[PDB]
RNA sequence: AGUUUAACUGGGGCGGUUGCCUCCUAAAAUGUAACGGAGGCGCCCAAAGGUUCCCUCAACCUGGACGGCAAUCAGGUGUUGAGUGUAAGUGCACAAGGGAGCUUGACUGCGAGACGGACAUGUCGAGCAGGGACGAAAGUCGGGACUAGUGAUCCGGCACCUCUGAGUGGAAGGGGUGUCGCUCAACGGAUAAAAGGUACCCCGGGGAUAACAGGCUGAUCUUCCCCAAGAGAUCGACGGG
RNA sequence: CCGGUGCUGGAAGGUUAAGAGGACCCGUUAACUCCCUUUGGGGGUGAAGCGGAGAAUUUAAGCCCCAGUAAACGGCGGUGGUA
RNA sequence: UUGUGCGCCGAUAAUGUAGCGGGGCUCAAGCACACCGCCGAAGCCGCGGCAGCCAACGUGUUGGCUGGGUAGGGGAGCGUCC
RNA sequence: GGGGAUAAGCUCCGUGCGUCGAGAGGGAAACAGCCCAGAUCGCCGGCUAAGGCCCCUAAGCGUGUGCUAAGUGGAAAAGGAU
RNA sequence: UCAAACUCCGUGAUAGCUGGUUCUCCCCGAAAUGCAUUUAGGUGCAGCGUCGCAUGUUUCUUGCCGGAGGUAGAGCUACUGG
RNA sequence: UUUGAAGAAUGAGCCUGCGAGUCAGGGACAUGUCGCGAGGUUAACCCGGGUGGGGUAGCCGCAGCGAAAGCGAGUCUGAAUAGGGCGUAUCCACACAAGAGUGUGUGGUGUAGUGGUGUGUUCUGGACCCGAAGCGGAGUGAUCUACCCAUGGCCAGGGUGAAG
RNA sequence: GGCGUCUGGGGGGAACGCGGGGAAGUGAAACAUCUCAGUACCCGUAGGAAGAGAAAACAAAAUGUGAUUCCGUGAGUAGUGG
């Protein structure tokens, strides 16, 4: 049979969920498209990946129908 | 063949030397770019080899 | 009859000042047109020897 | 004369496969097997890269010399059904889709912090310095909407270095930095180098493992039966248990 | 049936080892020539000699090549129509 | 007629009853629904002995938990000879 | 859930699923993988679990209200059946 | 005794293979999975045991709270296919 | 040995004897124990009828970083005090910085190795014990059998009837 | 070449010596370079020991050692190696 081939899982997905704190440059989600955009403290790298610009805490929020990633930044002590 | 390894000697001597591929029917004649120089510290011409 | 200890492991690992084992990373020989300074960068230099071949290597080196 | 002649295989043989990428299986985090189901890759682009500015399709209707379903022109409807170099998926109309001007960041020294992971690999990354591109500026630029387009180590070649140089001065050779040479495609790569027969066979194991017999199931076999389209008591199709 | 592979015969050409050949280049330094500073090192040219890598040229069989050979090893066809 | 609780044919292989474990059972010892007892294990409790870990106070007592076990890891010992 | 004919006491995966493996004891007639329950040792004590209480066989030919005629209970379909 | 005789020696050849491996008790106690492999009955690393050290409940359970899914279900002039 | 065997998978007739993790090495790692301790220790050898005394050559600690030249509590990369890597036992206090995760200094505190020997693993040795078919070297065999060489022997009786 | 006459040799032996020739099993998880190993074995020769031995040596700028052999270190180091 011509089928048997297939390629390695990419292990995409969230890796902070919300409520987590964080560090700065800290990856947030791993995903092929904007599945979810930049927030607030959020960047976007090559491969589309979404990663935290200051420390805090994971907010997940919608902004004009798009689902965002934010970080807000949690009360010093 | 096309595409194939290429090899930019800084014209400002230096031996700096950048790689890169281009096809060479594309551009048949060698290849000029400018580029940054680390010992000069300067953006000089860069010709192919 | 004294030990004899491996020519490889010796040429391949090397030892700190607190007795740290230390490699150095693969893929930096040739082929190295289409990989970007980044990744060549991420390989340069030298790293601790991981926690799961530190046994084995030891007991390269020392025998 | 010394050796080699791979593995998978619902027992073997022919055949097919071996690495990477996309979807389903996959049971709403991740991951998950099958000789399970579908496809693609071993590139390409000197612009299809960077930046600044501008624009919005496809389809339908109406009207137009050739011209027609369908070329180019005009008006209207048209929020995404078009297109994105290339599979599929996730995205993108705020455009990542279409056009133009300048340009080479398809940089050098780095890199807090992370993801993924037996290890080796792999992946993202703000920010700092140098020297630049575009832009009035803010700013963006460490190739390409993203995820394939690849090969460790050894050995050797080339360029540069304020390294070393077997008494001394050199030189040879060695070293560092950058980089080149493998369908090593059996793609973690037993050698730089390798096909077959044995019914003349031998040895050691294995019912992991089969051959004959059983234990189970039933594609098939047979023993019947259910309704009755019919031919005409007897045969009973088409379906069903 | 001499196409394949062997075998036999023949070289007109192509290719080809060792050996002869040693152009050219490189290392070293007698000698000079520029410095650049002061309590002699830093650049270039560089004879001869000694070394190191060595090119053109010459060179046999073999192979390619030209023939023959099957009681040499081997081989010895399809399709359509027509009284 | 409608749904229902139990029932009947369908039902059917080759050593011997052989598709309740046997005898036997509808005068249920069968089924359904309520109710009351008892039997039943190395489970739990009672009484006594031992051991591991920990705790308290002490100069070894008490107490609380725990004590199936292959591969295997650790600890402490019996017997033999010189 | 996939493959196979959703056939296998077939095969391949997922499961803070279980047991066996490495687990004795009680029950299912017998019965690694099912149900109850995890054996430190002794007792001629008690209470229970699953499963049971006519006799084999420990404990109820227990009580009350109904059903079954088929030994149904104590194996099976389409379908048939005053 | 013959698809390469016999004897001694190299020699205690080599077998990822088969078999065997001897007294006791106490405490704990697995795995049959992942990746790679001239690999599949072997092995390396990881996963799971034990011992020592260090660290302290960071482990676990339950309640509440903050999160992302595209399964079951359902639906379809909301798309794509039949 | 197994997922699983009371056996219809394996082995064992019985008894008594015998039969399988050992030794070497200043080997390697870890952990006990003893001596000395910023030091510890000798090897060969020499002298003692011993197990004792001597023997400093070496070895391991005592500074690291770097490919190396080299520099040194720093060092490498780098144009860079500009970040990183490795190193300065560890702790404590005090400051000045930052809340991008803590850092930078000033004082104290002061750092532990090494040599015997026990045990568990490990390396090289046959290395826990047992077990091939086979492979090499040197020799022994044709009194069996295969063929050949020399020299001898044997083949009752009866038929048929070639050349000449 | 022959004849005559004198003086030697021949062979054995356990280990050790010197000079020549020289495997394979094995390891490399295959195997050919390599290893095994200049081992096993074989040949020629001794002596009470043998062999080597008196610089056409090291060394590294020290105004340095001073034939050979053997023992310990240097050192599993510098190196060398599909």
């Amino acid at each position: 049979s011509r089928n048997g081939r297939d390629s390695a899982a990419q292990r995409l997905g969230v890796k902070r969920f919300g409520g987590q704190v964080v560090k700065a440059g800290e990856i947030l989600v791993r995903q092929r498209g904007t599945h979810f955009h930049p927030g607030v403290n959020v960047g976007r790298g090559g491969d589309d990946t979404l990663f935290a610009l200051a420390p805090g805490a994971v907010e997940f929020g919608a902004k004009r129908g798009r689902k965002t990633v934010n970080i807000v930044p949690v009360a010093r002590p | 063949d096309v595409r194939p390894k290429i090899t930019l000697a800084c014209e400002v001597c230096k031996h700096r030397n950048y790689i890169t591929k281009k096809n060479r029917r594309n551009d048949p004649d060698r290849l000029e770019i400018k580029k940054f120089c680390p010992n000069c510290g300067t953006h000089q011409p860069h010709k192919e080899s | 009859p004294k030990a004899k200890t491996h020519s490889g492991a010796s040429k391949r690992f090397r030892r700190t000042g607190t007795g740290k084992i230390v490699r150095q990373k693969a893929n930096r020989r040739h082929l190295l047109e289409h990989k970007p300074t980044k990744r060549t960068r991420r390989l340069d230099g030298r790293t601790t020897v991981s926690a799961a071949d530190n046994s084995r290597i030891n007991k390269l080196l020392n025998g």
